């Protein structure tokens, strides 16, 4: 029914600017106020600006830690236009369904759009197989890549029960994780097991299988 | 205006209550309404609004879920809580500069498990460009604290070790680890015996996992 679409976030270098857009469907969009909410990673949510409806006369107001950002709309998208960037603005960022005339504010978001402000290049993984030097364990080793994010499956989705995929750490500005299958030993190394990896930013897609030593 | 919600951190046992608390520097009310929202959020999607108003459930909203207070004070009550309640939680000012709170990460309790561990030589095409990691998972386990040590030919090294933690899972309330240790090819290739060893507290002696280079 209702929908919001954020989109525009990537790798941005310090001191750069970028304009994020929020994409609105199954709602009159003119009788609403817009918010735009960040995140930095496994930080707290940061209210940051609203945009206000045609009865209030498409106003802004904003945070105080942004009062530098600016936001706009198109009557159905909302802006969120960013300047002077820096570290502390790498987050994932939100478009909100604010008020109306009752409807709860805050109720719709969006998935979000990740914004990495940084001055380290985009990078693209390496992919190692980990394999065994009742119930077996493998994984796959996904190192050196920038920005985030990687997705990892195993068997294209087929092998969804059991796996642990780690979130990325950050080191000497290259991203590493690693994700874990268990699987019954009646599958493996009978049949092949394959990790899927993908970095839509770097455009690489490899999948690896795991081989038994 | 501040928002302080407390505890940071709680853990409540499967089917008990959680109670989590926002205090405002100033007070929330208007003439009518109490102006506090109650979020949920897990790992990887936007925040979930379940109160709004200090005291109403958003469409759908579980009954188990319950908010009170009016002014400064506020409470989000969670009782019986259930294994996918495990999640942060934020109260907000829902009018005004819309301040969030700090967060609260809510641990659904379970019985002790001690982690599976598995210990992974280097891939034949990491050395190939001359590097070497050695790869530990430590999976599924209960409690959350863990220690893990690193040795090599009995030396512990820490240079070099990548540490990764899961946030607890939302069906089975287990915690994992993935522990890296990277080298150079050459200093993999110069020992023999590595050895991933966690400190747990389903045992009093250190949970050991190895292998020795010259028997691959
Ligand atoms: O700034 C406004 O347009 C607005 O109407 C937004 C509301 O959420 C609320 O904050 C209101 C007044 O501040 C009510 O106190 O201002």
């Amino acid at each position: 029914e209702v929908m919001l679409v954020e989109s525009g976030g990537g790798l941005v270098q310090p001191g750069g600017s970028l304009r994020l857009s929020c994409a609105t469907s199954g709602f009159t969009f003119i009788d609403y106020y817009m918010s735009w909410v960040r995140q930095p990673p496994g930080k707290a949510l940061e209210w940051l600006g609203f945009i206000r409806n045609k009865g209030n006369g498409y106003t802004t107001e904003y945070s105080t830690s942004v009062k530098r950002f600016t936001i706009s709309r198109d009557n159905s998208a909302v802006y969120l236009q960013m300047n002077t960037l820096r570290a502390e603005d790498s987050a994932t960022y939100y478009c909100a369904r604010d008020i109306g005339y009752g409807n709860s504010p805050f109720a719709y978001w969006g998935q979000g759009t990740l914004v990495t402000v940084s001055a380290a290049s985009i990078t693209p993984p390496s992919v190692y197989p980990l394999a065994p030097g009742s119930m077996v364990t493998l994984g796959c080793l996904v190192k050196g890549y920038f920005p985030e994010p990687v997705t990892v499956t195993w068997n294209s989705g087929s092998l969804s029960s059991g796996v642990h995929t780690f979130p990325a750490v950050l080191q000497s500005d290259l991203y590493t994780l690693s994700s874990s299958v268990t699987v019954p030993s009646s599958t493996w190394p009978s049949e092949t097991v394959t990790c899927n990896v993908a970095h839509p930013a770097s455009s690489t897609k490899v999948d690896k299988k795991i081989v038994p030593r | 205006i501040v928002l302080t919600q407390s505890p940071a951190s709680l853990a409540v046992s499967l089917g008990q209550r959680a109670t989590i608390s926002c205090r405002a520097s100033k007070s929330v009310s208007s003439s009518v309404n109490s102006y506090m929202h109650w979020y949920q959020q897990k790992p990887g999607q936007p925040p979930k609004l379940l109160i709004y108003l200090a005291s109403n459930l958003e469409s759908g909203v579980p009954a188990r879920f319950s908010g009170s207070g009016s002014g400064t004070d506020f409470t989000l009550n969670i009782h019986p809580v259930e294994e996918e309640d495990a999640a942060t939680y934020y109260c907000q000012h829902s009018r005004e500069l819309r301040t969030f709170g700090g967060g609260t990460k809510l641990e659904i309790k379970r019985a002790d498990a001690a982690p599976t561990v598995s210990i992974f030589p280097p891939s034949s095409e990491q050395l190939t460009s001359g590097g070497a990691s050695v790869v530990c998972f430590l999976n599924n386990f209960y409690p959350k604290d863990i220690n893990v040590k690193w040795k090599i030919d009995g030396s512990e090294r820490q240079n070099g070790v990548l540490n990764s933690w899961t946030d607890q899972d939302s069906k089975d309330s287990t915690y994992s680890m993935s522990s890296t240790l990277t080298l150079t090819k050459d200093e993999y290739e110069r020992h023999n015996s590595y050895t991933c060893e966690a400190t747990h507290k389903t045992s009093t002696s250190p949970v050991v996992k190895s292998f020795n280079r010259n028997e691959c």
